[PDB]
């Protein structure tokens, strides 16, 4: 599975 | 209710009687929660994203409400940075894209 | 349109003359698109998730069609796991959380 949260 | 995007779509969840904040993450196939001592089995899991995996525990049939909206399904708790409620529940509280 | 959370969040974006599958991702700030070629200077820039951080590619006025709508905006690249458009973008194209 793939949980892409992404920030700077 | 409608949520724009113009800051993190962040919410408040309860889960097991304690209180946090996740963010609403359709880019997550499940829910992430930081790390909990959640009662019953789990099995260790493998789950990835942009840096690369990480190992957590999965919990199922766990009860969750998010905003007043009760649901219960799977739940991986792990070392994430933040509480992510990934689509697994979101399917469960009626929640969509718009645009 | 109306977009269900049961499958992944995926449209078509154009970005330039070229083709290419995106997830709607709310649970990302930045669009992140696997490695292309595209015009203009880049300045190297670092973002995380779960599993840590990666360097990419920052593209600044960068047009991108999203499901026909245009957005003009800030695009990273570099090895992401899947191609995401990000809150800047979703925003621009009206985008919203509903349940």
């Amino acid at each position: 599975a793939r949980v892409l949260a992404e920030a700077m | 209710p409608q949520i724009t995007l113009w800051k993190r779509p962040l919410v408040t969840i309860r889960i097991g009687g304690q209180l946090k904040e996740a963010l609403l993450n359709t880019g997550a196939d499940d829910t992430v929660l930081e790390e909990m001592n959640l009662p019953g089995k789990w099995k260790p899991k493998m789950i990835g994203g942009i840096g690369g995996f990480i190992k957590v525990r999965q919990y199922d049939q766990i009860p969750v409400e998010i905003c007043g909206h009760k649901a219960i399904g799977t739940v991986l708790v792990g070392p994430t940075p933040a509480n992510i409620i990934g689509r697994n529940l979101l399917t469960q509280i009626g929640c969509t894209l718009n645009f």
